[PDB]
DNA sequence: CTAGTTGATCTCATATCAGGAGAAGGAGCAGAGCG
C-alpha cells in the first residue's frame, strides 16, 4: 500500500453559483457564493462586501438556492452536492459564535440512472411547497417541504420527456407548476406540468406545449404580476403566458449565447442576462394595464465571463465567473461615453482553469514559484504564485545593533511619522528621514547618553521617552523637557510600555503606572510583584475614551501571562505557560472580531488567547510555534485592519482573515525589530531592522499566497520555462471570427516581435494558436509566433536533445478541420529562441495530433494520436523515429523518470512503459486495466504513479508471471476537483517528495508521500476528527472522499486528506482532548504543524 | 397511539390492552398488508387471534390508509363462533357494523340484500363456511377487502367445495386464523397456502413431488439415514419458504 | 475531438460530455477486430455469452455441445495482437457437464466467484467458479429455454427460469426452493429478464405472443401485459393484448430500466414503457428473426443508447429511442445466436452457429 | 307472527399357417397444355 498526503495550497477560486437573500438575518442582504467546495456568505453593505463566514462543504456544491418557508423569519439555504447530498441549512448566530445548522439532510441519488446531460437542476416553488430536482433523465425528483422532513424523503415523478434542457417553477399558480424546455426529435418545446404532491404525479399544465426555437435553452419564471415564462434561445427571446406570446429577436444577442440570468426587481420588470463573451444585457418588460406589453433587450456593457450573476442593490451586480476574476460591477443610469453602463468596482482573484503550470525557481532563490496558465477565452492570463508577503524594500541605512524602533513626528503640524528614534546598546539615535532623504540627526528633548527602552508620540501634541533610568516627556511645541519623572530609588528601568495617553514601567520586580497630562506625569497605581517583570503592553484597543482599562504582563520563574487591573494593579487572570525561557513579547491586538493577547517566548513559541474587556479572562488558549529565536510583536494598521508582525529569524505577518488567525511568512533573512512608518514619501511603510541595516519596505497584501496577474486576453494552453533564454514559452489561443479578424487586441497581437508559421508540409470563428515567448522578469510578450491556419498547438516542451548544446522550444501541433473527429495531420516544430527572434530549427510532419511530449534522456518522446514514439535528434538536426508503441486508445499524458514512461491513456488509464536501451525499443512493463479516464498522470517514486481521473478522483498505481503486468491501484481518493496538471516542486524552501497540481476550479493542491508510521498515525487521527468535527451538511467524510464513478465506488485508501488533519489546529482544547483519547495533544501539534509547513 | 412504519396508527387505548406478542402479530399483519399478501395466524388455541384481527382492522380503519381505510370485509368462521366474533367486535371496536349472514342472523329480509348492504357500507359480514359454499354466486361479486377465515383449516381439502368457493375471492388480503394449520399431511398446508398466497408453494403435483414425498417418507421407522437427511433438507427448505406468511406462537 | 478535449480542460463541458460522446463514437466505429482473436473450443454453436458485471474481464460461453468455456478477455501479453485465452472449461470430460446444449450462462451478480448455466437437459446448475464444481442443481420437468438472475437484488437471489412449461419458475438460491411458479402464460416461456431498476420486477416473454411483467412478491399474477395497440383493438383478456404477432423470443431492459425491448418472431422489435407497458411505437423496421428458442440481445451502456440484435448472420445496431438503423456487423458465417456488450471499452462479442466467438472493437 | 321438533338429503371425514372381396386413399409416373 502507498501512503500519500494531499493538501490544498490554494482553495478553489472559481465561482460556480451565487444567490442573494436574507440568510444571515431578516434585515441583512446576503450574497452567498458557492466556490466549488467552499460556501462564502457575505453581507451586502452600501460599499463592497463584508465577509461573515466561509464554510467548507464535504461536497461539490451543485445547487444552491435560498428559500423562505411559511413562518420562517429568514431564508434557509438548500444545497445539493455533486454526490447528491441535499441539505437545508439555517444560519444561527449566537452572539460572537456563528453556526450553520443542518435543518435537514439526505442523499437523493437513485441507485441507477443516466445523469442528465445538461446537469443538475434544482428549483424551488416560490411558495416553498417543494424542491424539484432534475438529476437523471426521465425522472423529476421531488422533495416536499410542507411536510417537515428531517431526512428529505424524496420521490420520483416519471417525466415522459427524457431530455429536459431547463425547468423552472412558474409563479402565481394555484398548484406547483413546472415549466420546462425539453428536446424531443421533432425539436424543442416548452411544456408545463402541475406537480401534485398528494397524488405524487404530474397533471396537465396551465398552458399547453408550445413549439420553440431550436436552441431555446433558458427558462425564466416571471413574477406574479405577469407570471408566465421567458424562454431565452440562441436567436430569440420569447414570452409565454398561455395566451400571450411575445417574441423578439434582438440582433444584439445573436453573437453569443446567454448563459446566466438574474431578476433585478422583485416584480421582474428587469432582468440581467450574461453571455459567454462577457456582455451584460438588460431585458426589460414594459407593462400595460396588468399584462405585459412588449420586451426589450439592451446591452449594458462588458464584464468577466459570467457563470452566474446577481443583482445586489443600487445597481451593484456581482459577476460570478468560473473563467475569470469574479467582478462586482455597478450599473450607472447613463453611459460612460463608450456605450457601457457597467463599471467594475472590485475584482476577486480567480485562478481560473489552471490548464498547465510550471514551478520555476525564479529570482534564483531556493523557493519555487508557480507560473500557471490560468483563465480562458477573454480572461486568459498567467498567474505567478509564491508563499511570501513581499518586503518591497525602498531604502536602507547600514546601522548595526538596532534594539529599538519608534516612529516620531518631529514637525508639530505634520501628523506624519517623519522621524525615527532608535536604541542600540546604551544610547539613543534619531534619524530624520525627510521625504526620501534619510540622514542621522539629533532631535531636541532626547538624551543621547541613556538608552531608549521606549518612546513615542502621545496626546497633547506631546512626545515621551522611557530610558533605562528615567522618563522624559518632551514638549514638542513650546520647548525641551518640562515634565520628567524619575524613580525615587534611582533604580534602572527593566521594561517599558506606553500608549497615546498613559505609561507603565517595570523597575526590578515593581510596576509603576503613569498617566500623561499636559505638563504633568502623575503616578497612580503601583506595586512590587512576585517575580521580575518580562514584557508588557497597555495599548488601548477600542479605546473610545483615551485610556486603556487593562494590562498584560509576563513574569519570571512562574512563566505565565498575567493580566492586571490598571488603576490598582491587582491580578485579574493567569494562564500558565511553563518552560525555562522567559516571555519576551506581549501584545494585545484586535484581530477582526475582538481583543486577542499575543505573548511569545524566547524559543519562538507564541500564544494567542481571546481577551475580554470586562473580566480580562484569556480563553481558547491555542499555541503556535514560529521561529527558533526570540520574537517581538509590533502593530501596524494596513488598509484593512491592524496586522501584527512577528519579528524573528522567521519573520511572519500574523493577521486574521474570515474570523480566524492565519500566519503569513515574510521571506527575508532575519528581522530583529520593526515599526510602522508613514512619511510624506513612504506611505504605510515598514522599517525592518536586522543586525546590520534598516530596510524600509511596504507589504502588498498578506494573503499567504501572493498572486501576480499577467493578462493575456487569450486562452493560454501550455507553459514551459527555458532558463538559458530567461523566458516562458506559452502556447496561447485566440478566437478570430471571419480573411480573419481579431475580436480584441490580445497579447499575441501585441508582441514586441512576431512571426508566422510558413511551412511547406501541408498543402464562423476559428482559433489562432501562437507560441508566446514571455520575458521571465517583466512578463512582456517578447515574441509571438503564430501557427498555421487551422493548426492547434497542443504540447510544448523545452529541452535540449541529443548531443548538440542548444536548448529548444519544441511544439507539437495538430491540424483541425471541422470535417473530422480526430486530427490525422500534425507536426513537431523545433524552435530556438535567440536574439529576441524565434527561428524554426526543424520540423517533422507526423500523422496525428501530438498530444504530449516529454524530453527523454536527450531524446524526444512524443505521443501521436494512439502511438507513443521516441525520436532521436540527429547531428543533421532533424528528428528521427527510434521506436514505437501502438497499444493505446489515445496516449494523452506522458511522464518520465529514468527509463520508465508513464502513459496516461484517454481511457485505459496508465501503462508503465520502459525504454530498454540495449535493444532500442519499448516494452510494456505493466498496465492498470481499469477503465479510468485520465486527466493527468505523474510519477511520485521509482514505483508509484499518480493519476487523476476525469470523475474528480486521484488514484495511485504501483508496480506490483503474467499477473506481474497488472498495476495495482493501492491508493484511491475523491478529490472533488478536475486535476489538469501535476508537476514536481514546492512553493516553500516527515514527508517525502512533493507534487503540485492545478485544477479547473483554481485549486492548487500538493501531494506528498508519508511513511507507514506517519500514515497509520494520521489515518487514526483522521478517523477521530470525523468522529469530532461536525460537517455542514452532516456529510460523512468517508463518503465525501470515497472514490466515486458511475460504475464504481470504493472508500478512499492510502490517502490522507491533509485538509481534514490541518483542521485539527482550528479546534478548541476540549474537543482536541476528545480527539487524542488513546500520546498527549501537544505532540500531535508538533506533527500537524510540521505537516502544515510543507 | 402506536405509529407503525408508513401510515398505520392503532389507537393507544386499544393498543395498550394487547399483549406483546399480540401487537407483534398486528405488526406482522400490517407488513403483510403492505406486501399485499395473505397469512396464517398460527398462534395456538387460546393465545388470542380474534383480538389481534380486531385490533389490526380497527387500526386499519382508524388510520385512513377504491377503499379509504377499511373496505367491506368478510369473516368466515364455524357456526358456533359467529356470535362470538360479533361480541368481540362490539366490545373491542364498537364503531364497526358487524352483521351475521346466517339463518339466526339479525336481518329478517333477503340475505342477498344483506351482502349488498355490507358491501356498499364497508361493514364486516360474518358468515359460515356452508354459506360461503352455498352463496358463492353472490358472495363474490362485490370486491371485498379482507377475507379472514377463522379456523381456516376447514380449507385443508384442496378439492372440497368450500375450498374452491373460498379460493374465488379476488382480493390479495387473505388471512387464516387456525392454531393447527396442519392436521393430517402436507397437502393441507398446500391448500392453506394456496388460499393465502397462491404462488409460493407451486402446483399441487409439484408440491407433492418436492416436499410431501421426501418429508413424509423420511419420517417412517424404516427410513434410511440418507433419506432422513433428504427429509431434513426438504423440511428446512419448506420452513424457510413458509416463514414470512406463518406466524405461529406457542404457549 | 480536440474541441472536446479543450472543452474538458477549460471546464466548458462536463467530462460526462466527452465520456459519453466518445463512447457513442466508439460504438459507431465498431468493426471486425483488426488485432484481436478469441480461442476456439466449442465443437458446436455458441448459444449464449456473459461477461461478468464486475471488472468485465472474464466471459462465459455455453455451446450447443454442452461445454461451458471461461475466457479471459484482458490482453495480458505485450503485443497489440492477442487471443482471448480460455481460462477454464466444463468440457466433455467434466463429471457435471451438461448432457445437451447450454442455452443460458450467467455470472452471479455482485461477485465473480459463482456462475449459473441452464441447459436443454432440464437442469439449472450453479457452479463455484474457483473449484469449477457444481455447487447446486435445480431439475425441471421440461427443458429450460432461458434463465436470469436479478442484476440488482441485494436482498433476494432468485433465478427466474423459463422452460417449455407454461410456468415461470423462481428458484431461490437461499433455502433451495424451486417450488415458486408464476401462472398466466399458455405456451413455452422463451425469455425472462429481471428489471435492472426495480428489484422484484420480472419480464417474461412466451410463445403465446404475450409479454408479462410480474412483481414476484405479489400474489395476484402479472402486473402488466404488453399490448401492441395499447387499446385500439380492445377485448376481454383471454387472447388479446399480445405483444407481438408471433413468438416473443427475446427481452432486454434498457440500461436505465425505464423501457423494455421485446423481439418476436413476427420480424418485429418493440419498445415498451416499462412502468405501464405502453408501446412507444418506435419503428425499428423489420428485424429478421426466426429462432425457435430464446434470442439473446443486449443494449449499450454509458453512451450519449444502442441495441445490438442478432439479424440473420449479422448484428443489427439500432438506436433504441429513435429506431434509426446504425449498421450491420457482418462477419459471421451462420445465424448469430448471442451478442454481449462490454461497456468498459464499447466492445462486442458475438457467438453464432459457426462455432466462432467474434470480437468487434471500435476502430 | 314465530320459535322449536322431525325428516330427507348432501358433504365430509375417519386406513391401509389353410380368408376373401371389394371400396376408398395416397403415391408415383406420364403426359398434355399453356404461361
Amino acid at each position: 500500500m502507498s501512503y500519500n498526503y494531499v493538501v490544498t495550497a490554494q482553495k478553489p477560486t472559481a465561482v460556480n453559483g451565487c444567490v442573494t437573500g436574507h440568510f444571515t438575518s431578516a434585515e441583512d442582504l446576503n450574497l452567498l457564493i458557492a466556490k466549488n467546495t467552499r460556501l462564502e456568505i457575505y453581507v451586502v453593505t452600501a460599499e463592497g462586501l463584508r465577509p461573515v463566514k466561509e464554510v467548507g462543504m464535504y461536497g461539490k456544491i451543485a445547487v444552491m438556492e435560498l428559500f423562505r418557508p411559511k413562518g420562517e423569519s429568514k431564508d434557509l439555504l438548500f444545497i445539493l452536492t455533486a454526490k447528491y447530498n441535499a441539505c437545508i441549512l439555517e444560519y444561527k448566530q449566537s452572539g460572537e459564535s456563528i453556526d450553520i445548522i443542518t435543518r435537514a439532510h439526505g442523499n437523493v441519488q437513485d441507485r441507477i440512472g443516466r445523469p442528465s446531460e445538461t446537469g443538475i437542476i434544482g428549483i424551488i416553488d416560490p411558495e416553498c411547497r417543494m424542491i424539484g430536482l432534475r438529476l437523471y433523465d426521465g425522472l423529476f425528483k421531488v422533495i416536499p417541504l410542507d411536510r417537515d422532513n428531517k431526512e428529505l424523503k424524496a420521490f420520483n415523478i416519471r417525466l415522459e420527456e427524457l431530455h429536459v434542457i431547463d425547468v423552472k417553477f412558474l409563479y402565481g399558480c394555484q398548484a406547483p407548476t413546472i415549466c420546462f424546455v425539453y428536446q424531443d426529435p421533432q425539436g424543442r418545446h416548452v411544456k408545463t406540468y402541475e406537480v401534485s404532491l398528494r397524488e405524487k404525479e404530474f397533471n396537465k399544465g396551465p398552458w399547453k406545449q408550445e413549439n420553440v426555437e431550436a436552441e431555446a435553452s433558458m427558462v425564466i419564471a416571471v413574477p406574479e404580476p405577469f407570471g408566465g415564462a421567458i424562454i431565452i434561445g440562441q436567436e430569440s427571446i420569447t414570452y409565454h403566458n398561455g395566451d400571450k406570446y411575445l417574441a423578439i429577436a434582438p440582433p444584439i444577442i445573436k453573437q453569443s449565447t446567454i448563459v446566466c440570468h438574474n431578476r433585478v426587481d422583485p416584480n421582474g420588470s428587469r432582468y440581467l442576462l450574461g453571455d459567454m463573451e462577457g456582455r451584460l444585457f438588460m431585458l426589460l418588460l414594459e407593462k400595460e394595464e396588468v399584462t405585459l406589453k412588449d420586451l426589450r433587450v439592451e446591452l449594458l456593457g462588458e464584464t468577466s465571463i459570467a457563470e452566474c450573476l446577481t443583482y445586489l442593490d443600487n445597481g451593484v451586480v456581482f459577476v460570478g465567473s468560473r473563467l475569470g476574476d469574479s467582478q462586482l460591477v455597478k450599473l450607472n443610469v447613463d453611459s460612460n461615453e463608450q456605450g457601457s453602463y457597467v463599471v467594475a468596482m472590485e475584482t476577486f482573484t480567480n485562478l481560473g482553469p489552471i490548464v498547465d503550470m510550471c514551478v520555476v525557481d525564479l529570482e534564483r532563490q531556493g523557493q519555487g514559484q508557480l507560473v500557471t496558465c490560468s483563465g480562458a477565452f477573454k480572461e486568459g492570463s498567467l498567474r505567478i504564485i509564491r508563499n511570501g508577503i513581499g518586503i518591497h524594500e525602498h531604502a536602507s541605512i547600514d546601522l548595526p545593533g538596532i534594539k529599538g524602533l519608534w516612529p516620531l513626528r518631529s514637525d508639530p503640524n505634520r501628523e506624519t511619522d517623519d522621524t525615527l528614534v532608535l536604541s542600540f546598546v546604551g544610547q539613543t539615535r534619531v534619524l530624520m528621514l525627510n521625504g526620501e532623504e534619510v540622514e542621522e540627526t539629533e532631535l531636541m528633548g532626547f538624551v543621547d547618553d541613556q538608552q531608549t527602552f521606549f518612546c513615542g508620540n502621545v496626546a497633547h501634541q506631546q512626545l515621551i521617552q522611557i530610558t533605562s533610568a528615567s522618563v522624559r516627556l518632551v514638549s514638542q511645541e513650546p520647548k525641551a523637557l518640562v515634565s520628567e519623572w524619575k524613580e525615587p530609588q534611582a533604580k534602572n528601568i527593566s521594561v517599558a510600555s506606553c500608549n497615546s495617553s498613559q505609561v507603565v514601567v517595570a523597575v526590578g520586580r515593581a510596576l509603576y503606572y503613569l498617566q500623561i497630562h499636559p505638563q504633568e506625569l502623575r503616578q497612580i497605581s503601583h506595586t512590587e510583584m512576585e517575580h521580575e517583570v518580562a514584557c508588557l503592553d497597555i495599548t488601548p484597543l477600542g479605546d473610545s475614551n483615551g485610556l486603556s482599562p487593562l494590562c498584560a504582563i509576563g513574569l519570571w520563574t512562574d512563566i505565565s501571562a498575567r493580566i492586571l487591573k490598571l488603576p490598582s494593579f491587582e491580578l485579574l487572570h493567569k494562564e500558565m505557560l511553563g518552560g525555562e525561557i522567559i516571555p519576551r513579547s506581549i501584545l494585545m491586538t484586535t484581530f477582526e472580531s475582538s481583543h486577542y493577547l499575543l505573548c511569545a517566548l524566547g524559543d519562538g513559541a507564541l500564544f494567542y488567547f481571546g481577551l475580554n474587556i470586562e473580566t480580562g479572562l484569556l480563553s481558547d488558549r491555542k499555541k503556535v510555534t514560529l521561529g527558533t529565536q526570540p520574537t517581538v510583536l509590533r502593530t501596524f494598521r494596513s488598509l484593512s485592519t491592524t496586522n501584527v508582525f512577528a519579528c524573528s529569524d522567521r519573520p511572519t505577518v500574523i493577521y486574521s482573515s474570515n474570523h480566524k488567525l492565519v500566519f503569513s511568512n515574510v521571506n527575508l533573512k532575519e528581522v530583529n525589530y520593526m515599526c510602522p512608518l508613514n512619511s510624506d514619501g513612504y506611505p504605510d511603510s515598514l522599517a525592518l531592522a536586522n543586525n546590520s541595516t534598516l530596510t524600509i519596505g511596504t507589504i502588498d497584501e498578506i494573503q499567504k499566497l501572493h498572486i501576480r496577474t499577467v493578462p493575456l486576453y487569450e486562452s493560454p494552453r501550455k507553459i514551459c520555462y527555458q532558463e538559458v533564454s530567461q523566458c516562458f514559452g506559452v502556447l496561447s489561443s485566440r478566437i478570430e471570427v471571419q480573411g480573419t479578424t481579431a475580436l480584441r487586441p490580445s497579447a499575441s497581437t501585441q508582441a514586441l516581435s512576431s512571426s508566422v508559421s510558413s511551412s511547406k508540409l501541408f498543402s464562423e470563428e476559428v482559433e489562432v494558436h501562437n507560441l508566446l515567448i514571455i520575458d521571465q522578469h517583466t512578463f512582456e510578450v517578447l515574441h509571438a509566433h503564430q501557427f498555421l491556419q487551422n493548426e492547434y498547438a497542443l504540447s510544448l516542451v523545452s529541452c535540449k536533445l541529443g548531443k548538440d548544446p542548444n536548448t529548444y522550444f519544441i511544439v507539437g501541433t495538430a491540424m483541425v478541420y471541422p470535417e473530422e473527429a480526430e486530427p490525422k495531420q500534425g507536426r513537431i516544430v523545433v524552435f530556438q529562441y535567440s536574439d529576441g527572434k524565434l527561428q524554426t530549427v526543424a520540423e517533422k510532419e507526423v500523422k496525428g495530433a501530438v498530444y504530449s511530449m516529454v524530453e527523454f534522456n536527450g531524446k524526444l518522446l512524443a505521443s501521436i494520436n494512439s502511438t507513443v514514439r521516441l525520436y532521436e535528434w540527429t547531428t543533421e538536426k532533424e528528428l528521427r523515429t527510434e521506436c514505437n508503441h501502438y497499444n493505446n486508445i489515445m496516449a494523452l499524458y506522458l511522464k518520465t523518470k529514468g527509463d520508465f514512461i508513464l502513459v496516461g491513456d484517454l481511457m485505459r488509464s496508465v501503462l508503465l512503459l520502459a525504454y530498454k536501451p540495449m535493444e532500442g525499443n519499448f516494452e510494456e512493463i505493466a498496465r492498470d486495466f481499469n477503465p479510468n479516464w485520465m486527466s493527468a498522470v505523474e510519477i511520485l517514486d521509482d514505483d508509484n504513479f499518480l493519476g487523476a481521473e476525469n470523475a474528480f478522483n486521484l488514484f495511485v498505481c504501483q508496480k506490483d508471471d503474467e499477473e506481474r503486468q497488472h498495476l495495482q491501484e493501492v491508493g484511491l481518493f475523491h478529490l472533488g476537483e478536475f486535476v489538469n496538471v501535476f508537476c514536481h516542486g514546492s512553493l516553500v524552501m516527515p514527508t517525502q517528495g512533493s507534487v503540485l497540481f492545478g485544477t479547473v476550479n483554481g485549486m492548487i493542491g500538493l501531494v506528498t508521500s508519508l511513511s507507514e508510521s506517519w500514515y497509520n498515525l494520521l489515518l487514526d487521527m483522521q478517523n477521530r476528527l470525523n468522529k469530532v468535527i461536525k460537517s455542514v451538511g452532516k456529510i460523512e467524510h468517508s463518503f465525501w472522499r470515497s472514490f466515486h464513478t458511475e460504475r464504481k465506488t470504493e472508500p478512499a485508501t492510502g490517502f490522507i486528506d491533509g485538509d481534514l488533519i490541518e483542521s485539527f489546529l482550528d479546534i478548541s482544547r476540549p474537543k482536541m482532548q476528545e480527539v487524542v483519547a488513546n500520546a498527549t495533544a501537544d505532540d500531535l501539534i508538533k506533527v500537524v504543524e510540521e505537516l502544515t509547513r510543507i | 397511539d402506536a405509529e407503525f412504519d408508513e401510515g398505520f396508527k392503532v389507537p393507544g387505548f386499544l393498543f395498550k390492552k394487547l399483549f406483546k406478542y399480540q401487537q407483534t402479530g398486528v405488526r406482522w399483519l400490517w407488513e403483510l398488508h403492505c406486501q399485499q399478501a395473505g397469512g396464517i395466524l398460527g398462534d395456538e388455541m387460546g393465545l388470542g387471534k380474534t383480538i389481534q384481527i380486531i385490533a389490526f382492522l380497527a387500526g386499519l380503519s382508524y388510520s385512513k390508509i377504491r377503499f379509504e381505510g377499511l373496505g367491506p370485509t368478510v369473516i368466515v368462521c364455524p357456526t358456533t363462533v359467529m356470535h362470538q366474533w360479533v361480541k368481540e367486535f362490539h366490545t373491542w371496536w364498537p364503531p364497526f357494523r358487524v352483521a351475521i349472514l346466517h339463518e339466526t342472523g339479525s336481518y329478517t329480509h333477503k340475505k342477498e340484500k344483506l351482502i349488498r348492504d355490507v358491501a356498499h357500507c364497508h361493514g364486516i359480514l360474518i358468515t359460515s363456511y356452508s354459506y360461503i359454499r352455498l352463496m358463492q354466486d353472490d358472495i363474490s361479486r362485490y370486491d371485498w377487502h379482507y377475507v379472514i377465515l377463522d379456523e381456516g383449516h376447514k380449507i385443508r381439502n384442496p378439492n372440497a367445495a368450500v375450498t374452491l368457493a373460498c379460493k374465488q375471492f379476488r382480493t390479495p388480503h387473505r388471512i387464516i386464523l387456525s392454531g393447527s394449520p396442519m392436521q393430517n399431511n402436507l397437502r393441507e398446508l398446500w391448500s392453506l397456502f394456496d388460499f393465502i398466497f397462491p404462488g409460493k408453494l407451486g402446483t399441487l403435483p409439484v408440491f407433492m413431488e418436492q416436499f410431501s414425498v421426501p418429508i413424509t417418507m423420511g419420517g417412517y421407522s424404516n427410513a434410511s439415514p440418507v433419506q432422513v437427511k433428504t427429509a431434513y433438507k426438504c423440511a428446512c427448505v419448506l420452513r424457510d419458504t413458509i416463514n414470512p406468511y406463518l406466524l405461529r406462537r406457542m404457549k | 475531438m480536440l474541441g472536446f478535449l479543450s472543452a474538458r480542460q477549460t471546464g466548458l463541458e462536463d467530462p460526462l460530455r466527452l465520456r459519453r460522446a466518445e463512447s457513442t463514437r466508439r460504438v459507431l466505429g465498431l468493426e471486425l477486430n483488426k488485432d484481436r482473436d478469441v480461442e476456439r473450443i466449442h465443437g458446436g454453436g455458441i448459444n449464449t455469452l456473459d461477461i461478468e458485471p464486475v471488472e468485465g474481464r472474464y466471459m462465459l460461453s455455453g455451446g450447443s455441445d454442452g461445454v461451458i468455456v471461461l475466457y479471459d478477455l484482458e490482453n495480458s501479453s505485450r503485443q497489440s495482437y492477442y487471443t482471448c485465452k480460455a481460462v477454464c472449461s466444463i468440457g466433455r470430460d467434466h463429471p457435471d457437464v451438461h448432457r445437451y446444449s447450454v442455452e443460458t450462462v450467467q455470472w452471479y451478480p455482485h461477485d465473480t466467484g459463482m456462475f449459473t448455466s441452464s441447459s436443454f437437459d432440464k437442469t439449472l446448475k450453479v457452479w463455484d467458479t474457483n473449484t469449477l464444481q457444481t455447487a447446486d442443481v435445480f431439475n425441471f420437468e421440461e427443458t429450460v429455454y432461458s434463465h436470469h438472475m436479478s442484476p440488482v437484488s441485494t436482498k433476494h437471489c432468485l433465478v427466474a427460469v423459463g422452460t417449455r412449461g407454461p410456468k415461470v419458475q423462481l428458484c431461490d438460491l437461499k433455502s433451495g426452493s424451486c417450488s415458486h411458479i408464476l401462472q398466466g402464460h399458455r405456451q413455452e416461456i422463451l425469455a425472462v429478464s429481471w428489471s435492472p431498476r426495480y428489484d422484484y420486477i420480472l419480464a417474461t416473454a412466451s410463445a403465446d405472443s404475450r409479454v408479462k411483467l410480474w412483481d414476484v412478491r405479489r400474489a395476484s399474477g402479472c402486473l402488466i401485459t404488453l399490448d401492441q395497440h395499447n387499446g385500439k383493438k380492445s377485448q376481454a383478456v383471454e387472447s388479446a393484448n399480445t405483444a407481438h404477432n408471433g413468438k416473443v423470443n427475446g427481452l432486454c431492459f434498457t440500461s436505465d430500466g425505464l423501457h423494455l425491448l421485446t423481439v418476436g418472431t413476427d420480424n418485429r422489435m418493440r419498445l415498451w414503457n416499462s412502468s405501464n407497458g405502453e408501446n412507444t411505437l418506435v419503428n425499428y423496421g423489420k428485424v429478421c428473426n426466426n429462432s425457435k428458442k430464446g434470442l439473446k440481445f443486449t443494449v449499450s451502456c454509458g453512451c450519449s443508447e444502442f441495441v445490438f440484435v442478432p439479424y440473420g448472420s449479422t448484428i443489427a445496431v439500432y438506436t433504441v429511442y429513435s429506431g434509426e438503423q446504425i449498421t450491420m456487423l457482418k462477419g459471421h458465417y451462420k445465424t448469430v445466436d448471442c451478442c454481449v456488450f462490454q461497456s468498459n471499452f464499447q466492445e462486442l462479442y458475438s457467438g453464432s452457429r459457426d462455432c466462432n466467438i467474434l470480437a468487434w472493437v471500435p476502430s
